[PDB]
Parts: C-alpha cells; structure tokens; sequence
RNA sequence: CCGGUCCUAAGGCGGGGCCUAAUAGGCACCCGCCGAAAGGGAAACGGGUUAAUAUUCCCGUGCCGCGGGGGUAGGUUCUGCGGCAACGCAGGCCCCGUCCCCGACGCCUCGGGAUAGGGCGGGCGGGACUGCCGUCCCGCUUAACCGUCGAAGGCCGGGGAGUGCCGUAAUGGCGAGAACCGGCCGAAGGCGGGAAUAGCCGGGGGUUUCCCCGGUCCGCCCGACUCCUGGGGCCCGUGAAAAGG
RNA sequence: CGCAGGUCGCAGUGGCAAGGGGGACCUGACUGUUUAACAAAAACAUAGGUCCCCGCGAGCCCGUAAGGGUGUGUACGGGGGC
C-alpha cells in the first residue's frame, strides 16, 4: 500500500510485539512487602537487560527484583523503613541517605519501580524535602527529578554492567537478541525505498529529509522530529 | 513457480469445510464462521441485496 | 486370482522367488483359496527358489592377502585411515596403566611416577618400548622392567 | 434396532467357526444396546460385541455368543439361512 | 566438653531425626551412647555418631551408663518431660544451596 | 502414529521376534527422578528409572522423606534446635 | 509368568493351581502351576519332581504333561 | 558379598518373627545368587561365576537351602563343559 | 491397552460489560469454553488365520484404571521395625487441607556401556556346478511381561594428608577434608522364567491343512545413524505450559 | 603403519570417483537477501559510527470510540533518520 513502517507498527503485529511469554513475570515490587527476605535465585531473563533475583520474603511472598551487583544466592535482604541502607535492601526514598546509589526507583508508591532498571544503571539520591514528602534523585540520563518519599528503591547498582561495550560482532548475534526482544530486525533505510513507501524514497540520487515540525501528522513525522538542532554543533550547544 | 509448480501445494490444505447450517463448502475452519450463510458469527442468515 | 501372491504369502518368500510349475497351468485357474495353494505346494508344483547370497570366496582370499599385507599401498588409499585422536587415547591409556601399576606395586617412587606421568602426557615417549627402555637406561626402578 | 442379518461367506464362516452372528443395526446403537437386544430377542447369552461402520454408512455388529448357544443353530431357527 | 553424659541432644540424621534424647555413655571420640527413652521421645537406646547429634544448651545430672528410668527421673527433676516429647521443626524454606555445599 | 514416530519423543527399539523378523518397538522414555527442593539434585532411594506415572514410590525413612535431602534436613534441624 | 526356586514357596501356588504342567529334561523338570493370575514355574530335580506330582495328585490338582 | 542384603533381611525377618517374609527373603537370596551366577556363566565370566558359586555354597550351608545346592551343581557342570571346550580348542 | 477422545501452547470463540446511529462491527475488563491424529499424556506382546482386516479376529502369555471378596502384615488411649549413617523392609483403613517434586525442555564436543545389524573358524542338515579344482550358498531364532544384577554418577561411615598425594580423552582434585578401606542409592541392557509346546531347516505320511521324526549347536570378531550414561564448553541467544502423578 | 626383494604394461587415484594455475585494476568489507515467470548485481541487509524525540501520566504509532502496540519494558532503554 502506502502506509509506512512506523505507521504499521502501531497495529500490534506479531513482528512488532514483545514475546513476554518467554519471561517468568514482571520485575516489580509487590505492594505490601516488609521484613526480611532471602535471595533464592539469580536468573537470566530473555529480552531483559539485567539478571533478575527472586526474593522469598519471610511470610512466604516471593517477588522478582533486579539483582544488585554483588548480590548472591542465600543473602538476607531487609525491606521496609527499618531496613539498613545496605546493598540489596529495599528502602523508602525518604529514609535513604543522600548520595546513595539506588535502583528500581518508584516515582509514586506502589507502581513497582520505573527508573534505573537496566544493567549497570543507578540513580543517585541527591536530596530530601520531607515537608512535601519528596526525594530529589538524579536518573541515569542525568535528569534531576522529584519522587514520592513513600516509594521504594533498592540499594546498589544494577548488575550486568558493560554488556553493550562488547560489540555485537555478527548480524546473527543481533538477530538472536532481537528474537528475544521486541525489535523488528533488520531495518531498511528510508532513502532506499520508493516514494510510495517513504518520504525519503524516490529520486535518482536518493536523499534524506530535513526536520519536520512537531505538529506533523503520522506518516509525515519521520527523520528528525522537531529537533532543536542536529550534528556536532547541536551536541556542543547541548553541553 | 507461481503456476503449475505452486499448484502442487494445494493438495493437502483447506480453508473451508462443509457448513452444518447451509451445507455448502464454505465454513471457514480458522475464522469459525460460514462464508456463505454466516453461521457461527451471525445467527441471522447472511444474504446481501447486491447478490442475485 | 493371482496364484503367486498367495504362494509367496504362504511360503514367506518373495513373489520374485515363488516358482509355479508349468504342469499346473490347468489347475491354476481352479485355485480359489490358500488351502488350494497349500495343496499345490504340498504336491510340489509350487516352490520357492533359493535366495542368492553374494559369494565370499573372493573376499576371503583378498582378506587373507590384505592380512599378509598386500593391496594396501600408496596407490590404493583415497582418504584418512588412521585415527590420530583414537591413537592418542590408546597411547595414553597404555602408558598410564603401566606406570600406575608400577607405582601401585611399589617399584616407582611417587615423585618418579609424577615425572614419568608428565613426560608421557607431554609426548616424550614414542611407545611403551621407548618408556621401558628409558626406565631401564636411567635406572628409575630397583629391578629392570621387561 | 436390528435391521437385518449378514449371510455372506465371511459371516457364514464366522458363524460356523467362532460362534458369531453378523447383524446390521441402527448406526446409533451401542455395544450395550446390541448385546441387550440380542439377548432379549433371541434369549441367548452374548459373549462380546465387536462393531464397525461400513463404507456404505451402516453399523455392522459381530456378536460372539456364550459357550452354550450355537450361532448357526440360531440362524437356522430364525430361517434367515 | 559438650557431648557428655547427662546432655540433652537432638538426632539430626536417620529415621529418628529431630527427636530428643539423653546421652548416657561415651564409646570413643566418634561414638556415644544415647537413650532418650523410646516410650518418652521415641529414640531407642543405641550408639550414635557424634556428628549425627546436635547438642542443646540443656543438661541433666546422671552417672555414666545410666539407665532409662534414671534418665526419666532426671528429666522429671529438671521438668523437661514435655521438652523431651517435643520434636524439632526445621524451616526448610530458609536454607539455600550455600548452606549445604 | 507415523508422524508421532517420526518425532523423537519415543525410543526406537529394534527387536528380533521368535518368528525370525526384526521389528521396531516405540517405547516411552523414562520420567525424571525426584529432586531436592533446595539443591535440585536427585534424592537417594528414589532415582530408579520410571517410565509411567501413577507408580507409587517408597520414600526413605526420614522426616520429610523424598522432599529434601539428608544434608538440608540435618542443617535445618540444627538451625531450628539452636533457634 | 513368574519363577520360584523354593519348593515350599512354590507349593503354596501349585496347590491352588487350575493345572500343573510338567516338562521333563535329562537333569531337571519344570513344573508350571497355571493360576488365574500367573504361571508359576519351578525347576526341580527329577526325584523331587516325582514327589511333587504325587503330592499334587493326592491333593486332586490336575496334572498334564506338556 | 552380592546377596548380603538378602542375608541381613532374612535374619532380620526371622528375629522379628515374620515367617512369610523370611521365606520371601530366602527366595530372593536364592534368586540373587542363581541369576547372577547364571548370567556370568552365560557370558563366560567363569572366575566371577566361581566366586558367586562359592558364596552360594557358603550361604546354602548357613541357611539350609537344597535348591541352591542343586542349581549350583547344574552351573558347575556347565562351567566344567565350558572349560573343557576351552582346553580342547587351546 | 494402536490413535482421537484428556491437557495446555501460539491463539481463538461465546456470554456479561463498555463502545457504537446500529449490527452480523471493536475488545483492555470479568466469566466459560475451544485450540496439537509430530508437544505433554494410563495400559499388549509373540505366533496363526482371510480373496480381501490384524498389536482389532483366534491361541498363548500379560498390563492399566475403577470397584468388590478372602488371607495376610498392620490397627484396635498412643505410637511400624532395623541400621552411627547413606538407606533398607509387607509398612493398617477413611476424609480434608497445605507445601514440594516429577511432568519440564537449547546448541557444540568427547570419554564409557550396550543392542540391531554384519563377519570368521568348526558341526549338522539341505541346495548350485560338472572342461579342471572343490568350492560357493542357505537354516541354526527368541516378543511383551516377572524376578535378579547394575556402569557412570551421587551419597554414608572410618582416615586425617603438603619432601605432598591422587588423576583424565580433555579441563583437573584435596584441612572448605585427599590418598586408602568398607558400605548405600543407582542405566541401557544381560541372564533365568515366558519357551519350544512357537517359528524355522530337513525327512516322511495323509488330505483341504492335519499328523509323525531329526536338528534348531560350539568358539570368536566388528559394531552403529539405534539405546543408555557421564565429563567439558557457548550464549547481549537461557532453549513452553497445563492436565496428570 | 613400515622395510626388503621380484615382476608386468602405453597407461597402476588404470574403470568409477576426481581442484587448471598465476599477476593486475574497479567495486561491494565479509556470511546473508532480492525482481515466483527475461535483471543475482556494484542493488538491499549487516556488525560498527553518529545525530534526533523522549524520565514513563514520556516519545512514536494504531483505533470512530471503548481502548490498544512499543510494554511481563525504563536511558547499558523505546522510537526516528543518515
Ligand atoms: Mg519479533
Ligand atoms: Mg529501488
Ligand atoms: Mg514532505
Ligand atoms: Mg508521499
Ligand atoms: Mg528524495
Ligand atoms: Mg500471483
Ligand atoms: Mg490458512
Ligand atoms: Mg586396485
Ligand atoms: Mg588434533
Ligand atoms: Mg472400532
Ligand atoms: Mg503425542
Ligand atoms: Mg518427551
Ligand atoms: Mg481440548
Ligand atoms: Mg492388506
Ligand atoms: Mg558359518
Ligand atoms: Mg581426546
Ligand atoms: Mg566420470
Ligand atoms: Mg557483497
Ligand atoms: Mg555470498
Ligand atoms: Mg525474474
Ligand atoms: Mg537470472
Ligand atoms: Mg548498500
Ligand atoms: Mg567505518
Ligand atoms: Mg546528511
Ligand atoms: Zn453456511
């Protein structure tokens, strides 16, 4: 037809969907975990970016968390406000001291954790405003945000860091990783297309496109989408 | 290959079976309705005014 | 009715080997049942010729010659015949069992056993005769090893 | 429930050699129904019932009687022989 | 020494595991004789490897080669009859493979 | 039947009958033996080859039987005794 | 089919047998008690075989030479 | 030896007074010895078979089992025939 | 007792609800169901028979599930017995709950053990050839099921080791417990029973497929792509679930 | 697996089976994919590089709507260009 690939992605086809049946479950904090727990397993999850620890609470509730680097099987973790700020412990942001490296941070209490969930990532506890029950934290991107002090986080940094430094040496390796992730692999460049299939397709000497405005409709909003700038000058202006 | 060589692959599959309601070879086994009378997706008989 | 099919089924051989005597050509048309075919087989008008087994006299003669050592020269080899990995396995097992038996019986100090064991693993010795000759020449045992 | 009897060569050989009667019955009849029907109608004891559906769409039953009743004798009694 | 006559121990291995008994004799460095009475706790009088018994804090006063009723009067003097009848309950969910490597 | 035998889920066993023929029998593979709930290793006294379900197996004469091994049971008993 | 070695054990099954089949060889006799469930076979010396057949016929168990 | 578990079960059952189980255990011990010896002789492992037969002779002396002696005599006759054939061929 | 039938997978359908001008249109929600004749998964094999069915018919020998009867071990306030232990042994009955485990899992590589099949020398029986020699070929088989044995591997008790000691195909192992001694659990498969009474080879008699006689053996070798077992390595790839047990 | 001797032919991996080789330029790194039925390529993809929109009640996309995909996810991440 004429609808482009980014428009076809939103339909939810099998080649664009995530095979989450390959995973044991969501890696989130259950709503009402408290007390001491035991690290029983550290497992690989297909398509995820870090090893996943299985924590067995003292009252029998078991949940999945991202494993802190240095966490080991048989370890005893503490959950709750009374938990000390040691590695693997799940503490409120309000109780966590400043300068602490946490991960799996909850923006609001009870969502399960949103930020610093990739391997080798972490958030830094910058400050505490207890009079509005907020915690200022720096996310992995360098952005400083306020989060609910009653929310929960884990002390330490996410294990599995350095996974992306090693090159994906063959196309087959990225193929096998894509089959576990949700990516459609591989991707055709826009200018390698014909004009019916992409705005960049067409001419005898095919060319890319200049940036489109932020108000551009779907099917037109490809390439640079309302970019502040492009290239090395843009990076320089950013820094 | 699209002609005679591809015709040899039509020897073992099927899209339709006989419909229990209308008896035609029109019951779509995967979609689970009849393409002639509409049984399985419409309790009223499927018949359109554009068809003689 | 096909007589040969019933006869082959009865005799438990191939239809290619079932043979019908021409003297029963008149009686073939009256054959109705496997009992009738059994009656003809009992009379001997239907029989099974013996199967052919490939004769092996030529092979046995050539195998004797090959055991003596003929017909295995450079012009008769087309691919790999010797297995290097299997040869290494056999070489290690022979030398290790010999040295371990000597140490178990006490003819070799464990340190000398260690030196010989590491040399064997490191491919110092061509064969068991070489190992025995080394042991006798360097006097690593109180009595000579045969 | 019984439609008729099968008096072919195979059925006659089975009757004479194995004490079996061959009947054509309704396609919906089960082995239990066939055995009870045979016992009620003919007052014999049924040993076992084997059933099949022919390529012409009929149910045929081989009814093996107990060891006190003759299938050939029963066929002669009903006169279907 | 901990494993001594008059000591209350709990058998850890075998059929009688988790059951309490009283050490009444010493065989050698490897074996001692235990009889936490079979009518009382269920541990018949016999030798046991000291590695297969876990000593408790409790201890009673009896003489070497003491009899079953001697151990019985010692336990009732200490008030330990119900403690001897109780069977130890493990918490299997706590143990990880590091503990049994 | 035939595709079920083309799949490798059953064992292909060649056997010579008393009638002099060679036939292929398709037999089930053995079921896995019970494992310890902590270590995952096979439990002693219960690791005999079993080929079908519904066969009652006798557990070893110990508390918790074919659920945990003697090592886990003894260590847990020691911890509970101290605790 | 099951095999028994002790005559005392085998007699408990053979006494209830529907039939006892006898097979003879130069050194030993196979006695096979055919019950509803199983066929119990024991190999015995010929003299003990004769004694057991005599006892079984005394108990009025059927005996057949196979 | 090989059927020591059967010997221990026999004596344990007799001490406990289970005559039926004692008879079953005696049968199992005889089965153990005779089956293992017969398989060894059929595979022509005569040294292992002779060790098993000596153990069976000791067990039959210890437990008063005539069937064990009879089957051992049959197996020893077979062993003698095998050894005679080996000596004649060699 | 061979498959469907049962289970769930990717997924789908129906009702309720929400949406819709409306429906026979949509589905995040709740409930139920369907979804594999190659996945998971109860239990049958050998011989004979027909013109045509053959794990279905017949003979023989068994297995599974459900239910019952007798005997037995056991029980009848209370608990089964033995062993230091690994663990072994008939281990009472009925109902309910919970937990755990099996079900349940990739690819590559190399060690070990078997079996199917194949071959060699001898023996017996039968067949092929007739220019010379006397060689060549065929048969000599053993199902499911019951019992017993059990390689690797793991484990228990004793022992208490650093001039080390013990090794592999290869990596190697030891006071965080080695060498060494004894024991426990434990494959394919073997063997006995089944079962020679079958089948087969040969030699006769009768007649519509029945009866009789002889043999169906001895010693070795190779050996899988079939079956079992263990070791090692790779993954930004981790190689299903449920019924059922 | 090897050694010694003898011996025939035109021919001994004798049939069967069974690489011609080398130098230089252009071009695409490579393996892979492509116009079923005239194009197999220097075209596409590729690992690698780099830029942009995005802190998640996001960015991008699908649906009339109810709502949905990315997402059982979280910047060592999702999406979009070269
Ligand atoms: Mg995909
Ligand atoms: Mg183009
Ligand atoms: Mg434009
Ligand atoms: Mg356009
Ligand atoms: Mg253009
Ligand atoms: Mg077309
Ligand atoms: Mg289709
Ligand atoms: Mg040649
Ligand atoms: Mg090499
Ligand atoms: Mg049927
Ligand atoms: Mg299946
Ligand atoms: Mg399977
Ligand atoms: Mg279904
Ligand atoms: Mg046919
Ligand atoms: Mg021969
Ligand atoms: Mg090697
Ligand atoms: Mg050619
Ligand atoms: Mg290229
Ligand atoms: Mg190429
Ligand atoms: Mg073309
Ligand atoms: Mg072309
Ligand atoms: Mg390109
Ligand atoms: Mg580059
Ligand atoms: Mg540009
Ligand atoms: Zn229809």
């Amino acid at each position: 037809g004429k609808r482009i690939l980014v428009q076809r992605r939103g339909r939810g086809g099998s080649q664009f969907r995530s095979p989450s049946w390959k995973r044991d479950g969501p890696v989130r904090y259950p709503p009402n975990i408290s007390g001491r727990g035991i690290v029983v397993e550290i497992l690989h999850e297909p398509g995820l970016n870090a090893p996943v620890a299985k924590i067995r609470m003292e009252n029998g509730v078991e949940f999945f968390n991202y494993a802190a680097e240095g966490l080991y099987v048989g370890q005893v973790i503490q959950v709750g406000p009374d938990a000390p700020p040691a590695v693997g412990n799940v503490l409120p942001l309000g109780k966590i001291p400043e300068g602490t490296m946490v991960f799996n941070v909850e923006k609001r209490f009870g969502d399960g954790g949103k930020f610093a969930r990739s391997g080798g990532t972490y958030a830094l506890v910058i400050g505490q405003r207890p009079e509005e029950n907020k915690t200022i934290v720096r996310l992995p991107s360098g952005r400083v945000i306020e989060v609910d002090a009653r929310g929960r986080a884990t002390i330490g940094i996410v294990a599995g860091g350095g996974r992306v430094e090693k090159p994906f040496v063959k196309a087959g390796k990225k193929y096998h990783r894509a089959r576990a992730k949700s990516w459609k692999y591989p991707t055709v460049r826009g200018k390698a297309m014909s004009p019916y299939a992409h705005p960049h397709g067409g001419g005898s000497h095919q060319k890319g496109g200049t940036p489109v405005p932020k108000t551009a409709p779907p099917g037109q909003k490809v390439g640079f989408i309302g970019s502040r700038c492009t290239g090395r000058g843009c990076v320089r202006a950013r820094a | 290959m699209k002609g005679t060589p591809s015709m040899g692959k039509h020897n073992k599959g099927k899209t339709h079976i006989r419909c229990p309601r209308c008896g035609r070879h029109s019951y779509n086994v995967t979609k689970k309705y009849c393409a002639s009378c509409g049984w399985g997706r419409s309790k009223r008989w499927r018949r359109y005014n554009w068809a003689k | 009715v096909d007589v040969k099919r019933l006869a082959a089924e009865i005799l438990g051989v191939g239809v290619s080997r079932v043979k019908i005597s021409p003297e029963a050509v008149g009686r073939l048309e009256e054959v109705v049942t496997k009992d009738d075919v059994r009656a003809l087989i009992d009379e001997g008008l239907i029989w099974a010729e013996p199967e052919k087994g490939n004769s092996r006299g030529r092979w046995r003669e050539l195998h004797e010659k090959k055991k003596k050592g003929r017909r295995r020269g450079q012009g008769s080899r087309k691919g790999r015949r010797l297995d290097e990995e299997e040869a290494w396995v056999n070489k290690m097992r022979v030398m290790r069992r010999f040295l371990n038996t000597l140490k178990r019986q006490g003819k070799l100090d464990p340190a000398t056993w260690r030196q010989l064991y590491r040399m064997v693993k490191g491919n110092y010795f061509r064969d068991l005769r070489h190992l025995k000759t080394y042991i006798n020449e360097h006097k690593l045992t109180k009595e000579p090893v045969k | 429930m019984i439609k008729r009897f099968v008096i072919t060569e195979k059925a006659l050989r089975l009757a004479e050699r194995e004490n079996k009667i061959t009947i054509i019955v309704e396609r919906t009849a089960t082995k239990k129904q066939i055995a009870d029907e045979v016992q009620r109608l003919y007052n014999v004891k049924v040993e076992k019932v084997n059933t099949l559906i022919t390529p012409r769409g009929e149910k045929k039953a081989y009814v093996k009687l107990a060891e006190g009743y003759s299938a050939m004798d029963l066929l002669t009694k009903l006169g279907v022989l | 020494k901990v494993i001594d006559v008059g000591r209350v121990v709990v058998k850890v291995l075998g059929r009688e595991a988790g059951r309490k008994a009283v050490v009444v004799d010493i065989v050698d460095e490897n074996y001692v004789v235990i009889t936490g009475p079979k009518s009382l706790s269920g541990v018949r009088r016999r030798r046991v490897n000291i590695n297969h018994i876990e000593p408790t804090d409790k201890k009673i006063e009896i003489k070497k080669g003491a009899s079953d009723e001697e151990v019985l009067k010692a336990l009732e003097a200490a008030g330990l009859v119900e403690y001897m009848k109780e069977r130890v309950k493990p918490k299997l969910f706590e143990i990880t493979p590091a503990d049994v490597k | 039947p035939r595709p079920a035998y083309r799949s490798r889920s059953l064992r292909r066993v060649k056997v010579k009958t008393p009638g002099g023929r060679t036939v292929v029998h398709y037999e089930k593979r053995a079921k896995g033996v019970p494992k310890c709930a902590v270590t995952g290793q096979p439990l002693g006294g219960m690791n005999s080859k079993v080929y079908r379900f519904g066969i009652s197996t006798r557990a070893p004469s110990r508390p918790y039987g074919g659920v945990v091994s003697h090592k886990v049971l003894a260590r847990a008993i020691r911890y509970a005794v101290r605790r | 089919p099951k095999e028994i070695f002790l005559v005392e054990l085998w007699k408990k099954y053979g006494e209830k047998a529907q039939v006892v089949r006898v097979k003879r060889y130069e050194d030993f006799v196979k006695l096979k008690a055919r019950l509803s469930g199983y066929l119990y076979t024991i190999r015995v010396p010929p003299d003990k075989a004769e004694q057991l057949i005599s006892e079984l016929k005394a108990k009025n168990v059927k005996v057949e030479e196979v | 030896p090989l059927c020591s578990k059967w010997e221990s079960l026999i004596t344990w059952a007799e001490k406990g007074g289970n005559s039926y189980k004692a008879l079953e255990f005696r049968e199992k011990l005889v089965e153990c010895i005779v089956y293992t010896a017969t398989e060894k002789v059929k595979k022509k492992k005569l040294d292992e078979a002779e060790e098993l037969l000596k153990y069976g002779k000791e067990v039959a002396k210890k437990f008063n089992i005539e069937e064990l002696n009879f089957h051992i005599a049959l197996l020893e006759k077979e062993i003698s025939k095998i050894r005679q054939r080996r000596a004649q061929a060699q």
